[PDB]
RNA sequence: AUGGGGAAGCUCCGUUUCAAAGGCCUGAUUUUAUGCAGGCCACCAUCGAAAGGGAAUCCGGUUAAGAUUCCGGAACCUGGA
RNA sequence: CUUAUCACCCCGGAAUUGGUUUAUCCGGAGAUGGGGUCUUAUGGCUGGAAGAGGCCAGCACCUUUGCUGGCUCCGGUGCGCUUGUGACGGCCCGUGAAAAUCCACAGGAAGGAAUAGUUUUCAUGCCAGGUCGUACUGAUAACCGCAGCAGGUCUCCAAGGU
RNA sequence: ACGAUCAACUUA
RNA sequence: UUACUUAUUCAAUGAAGCGGAGCUGGAAUUCAUUUUCCACGUUCUAGCAUUCAAGGUCCCAUUCGGGGCUGAUCCGGGUUG
């Protein structure tokens, strides 16, 4: 219960991972191949875009 | 001789809504800046049945432009809109389902739902499941779009109102025969009391105009004017004309 | 330096929060200051009545320094000199039983709204000066009349702030010359000519002349650009 | 209730609305001081359940009558230091 | 301290389809198989704790009356009853409150170093925990019905045989 | 091509 | 019926982007170059976006840091319809 919590330690209502009480591991991989991903495509784009601007 | 069942339900003291397990008021977000100057992305994260309506509700969340935080909006979910998807809300969004243009950014011809009479009051037209509005045309000078409503009805209306593209979900509902007056006592008892109705005939003549007689019959016209006062406007009101219809709806 | 780079966010439509500009033209103001603002929008929106328009036409800076400093110069007696000036005047007639006259004769600015229309009426005023700014418009609007009637020169200051700091007040709305020492009568006469030709000389015009009914900045803005659409050929 | 608007008035509407609606932290460390070289917001009264939600106690013994309340033992929670 | 369904992870990569529930549902979006991780329901072993409580036998003896000794140990069964829990399926034009409160996570403000500083979310240690209710009946006699009225009045536990 | 202990509860 | 908005009425918003002019380009290709229009950094993914913002520039009585302008155009205070 929530106030069990507040009597328990930090071991008990977290894990050493990232967004460790929060999300489930299969989530936090999930985002973080997202967020590298789109961050490798917003670049490209943005080349493209640099590109095709100089060239017209 | 006494105050009748219409009148009673104006005052609505047990008449009034049952509101415990509806999910919020189902409106747009306002119009400050991107949505007439841009797009807005949002989220639609989770779809939800809003009890006592027949359509399913979209909590969407959207990024505040002007603070660090999160918004949440309650939209009427259009057929097709699924969870975790990208809807767009503004001007320059692009004509999806699920999208919130704009009439004067929709083109003709064009399916939307859930749209504003007058720009910024967040939704009031075709907002039942399975209805929607059709684009009839467009007049940019004293920019106006004429529009048909679910009632096969034209309405002008200012070009700068929104409304999500596509057709309200949950359509055919009524369609399916309720079968028991078990399943209208549910449906109503979600809804608001106004079942099971008793025939005014049935009743008395002090609790209704068609009550009373050695016969169940209402005696008089039951065709009331629109100059009748409360108390009397019980029956068809101001019928143009009565009977089974034979034809169309002349659209 | 090569620790450091450039981030630079896009305050675009939807790219990133907005930075803090500045929203004064759109603070919810309190309702008073609502009132304030929209109470003088109305008054410049409708057409006033010449009295206004002959008010709210206060003479201009160098004339207004020249007749406050003139006035400074006339100014009353304070509370420590009206003190001194008592004891003086009763030390004189206990001891030589003087007729209240070894006080000498005073020289000031003659204030009040009814002490200067009396003044008017009697033709001892000598110059007049109304405060445009006096809240109930009732007090001063027949003023410059009852001052051309009488052909005493009047003159439409601005600030009754500045005519009760005159007048050692808070606010007076009215100062008057009545008499003028020998020393600066020259300086007052030109003075007053040049009041004169501006308030006297044009009160019928001004009376003819009416105010007011200046539109909004939006709908001056519409104005012009349907006029400019219209004759566009 | 309040702001505010009705009503001759007892009082009515209204509960966030057309209101200028506001309280806690390492804190400057000594004559000062939630006046201060400082900081952020936005529920925007309150009442309403001894069957809803909820911090924490069990056993044994004991009285004419009280006990998960007393006694003996063994625990737990909250607040503070 | 140790124990499970469900869920999750690693390793190979499966039609001759396999696994599998009472209920037919999953598996190249990675099943069978092998290994492992996690939840405190629950159960087990200890501590509490046998010193308690019960079941017995014996000895003093108007003396608000006592004291000793022994035992309290191993199992088994089930469409059993009740209760709780779990994985599930059916139903809805019905999809079955809120809030207080308590945690956690993003972010990195500020602060910190050889006898001096960073942890009172690890262990142990100190103090306090105010106010009102608490008896009894709760019904063919303690409530209401003029009453010790064949009436009415909400709920918990529920042995054996047929 | 291979077999002992161990509930007893429902049908014929 | 006409070119109105300030009375009054209606609806929102934490009264945030209103009106006008300018930075940049694409046009009929300009009978001389703001003369007419437009755009004013975001659409394959349930990721993220917050410390008067990093950079730039000038000034630093130079401690464990800053100040102005910029980034983030200017004018009009009519919050918008």
């Amino acid at each position: 219960r929530p106030r069990q919590y507040a009597t328990v330690s930090k071991t008990h209502k977290t894990v050493s991972r990232a967004y460790g009480g929060s999300r489930c591991a299969n989530c936090v991989k999930e985002r973080i191949i997202r967020a590298f991903l789109i961050e490798e495509q917003k670049i490209v784009k943005k080349v493209v875009k640099e590109q095709t601007e100089a060239a017209k | 001789g006494r105050v009748i069942r219409n009148q009673r339900k104006g005052a609505g003291s047990i008449f009034t809504s049952h509101t415990r397990l509806r999910q919020g008021a189902a409106k747009l977000r306002t119009l400050d800046y991107a949505e007439r100057h841009g797009y807005i992305r949002g989220i639609v994260k989770q779809i939800v049945h809003d009890s006592g309506r027949g359509a399913p509700l979209a909590k969407v969340v959207f990024r505040d432009p002007y603070k660090y935080r999160l918004r949440e909006e309650i939209f009427i979910a259009n057929e097709g809109v699924h969870t975790g998807q990208f809807i767009y809300a503004g001007k320059k969004a692009s004509l999806n389902v699920g999208n919130v243009l704009p009439l004067g950014s929709v083109p003709e011809g064009t399916i939307v739902s859930n749209v504003e009479e007058k720009p910024g009051d967040r939704g009031a037209l075709a907002r039942a499941s399975g209805n929607y509005v059709i684009i009839i045309g467009h007049n940019p000078d004293e920019n106006k779009t004429r529009v048909r409503l679910p009632s096969g009805a034209k309405k002008v209306i200012s070009s700068d109102a929104r409304g999500v593209i596509g057709v309200i979900a949950g359509g055919g509902r009524v369609d399916k025969p309720l079968l028991k007056a078990g399943r209208a006592f549910h449906k109503y008892r979600l809804k608001r009391n106004s079942w099971p109705k008793t025939r005014g005939v049935a009743m008395n003549p002090v609790d209704h105009p068609h009550g009373g007689g050695n016969h169940q019959h209402i005696g008089k016209a039951s065709t009331i004017s629109r100059g009748a006062v409360s108390g009397q406007k019980a029956g068809l009101i101001a019928a143009r004309r009565t009977g089974l219809l034979r034809g169309s709806q002349k659209t | 330096n090569p620790l450091t780079h450039s981030t630079p966010k896009n305050f675009g439509i939807g790219q990133a929060v907005q930075p803090k500009r500045n929203l004064s033209r759109y603070v919810k103001w309190p309702e008073y200051v609502r009132v304030q603002r929209q109470k003088k929008i109305l008054s410049i929106r409708l057409k006033v009545p010449p009295t206004i328009a002959q008010f709210q036409y206060t003479l201009d800076r160098n004339t207004a320094a020249e007749t406050f400093k003139l006035f400074n110069k006339y100014r009353p007696e304070t509370a420590a000199e009206k003190k001194e000036r008592l004891t003086k005047e009763a030390a004189a007639v206990a001891e030589g039983k003087s007729k209240q006259d070894a006080s000498p004769k005073p020289y000031a600015v003659k204030y009040g709204l009814n002490h200067v229309v009396a003044l008017i009426e009697n033709k001892k005023a000598k110059l007049v000066l109304i405060a445009n700014d006096v809240d109930p418009i009732e007090l001063v609007v027949f003023l410059p009349a009852l001052c051309k009637k009488m052909g005493v020169p009047y003159a439409i200051v601005k600030g009754k702030a500045r005519l009760g700091t005159l007048v050692n007040q808070k606010t007076s709305a009215v100062a008057a010359l009545t008499e003028v020492r020998a020393e600066d009568e020259a300086a007052l006469a030109k003075l007053v000519s040049t009041i004169d030709a501006n308030f006297a000389d044009k009160y019928d015009e001004v009376k003819k002349h009416w105010g007011g009914g200046i539109l909004g900045n939006k709908a001056q803005a519409k104005m012009d650009k349907r006029a400019k659409n219209s004759d566009s050929a």
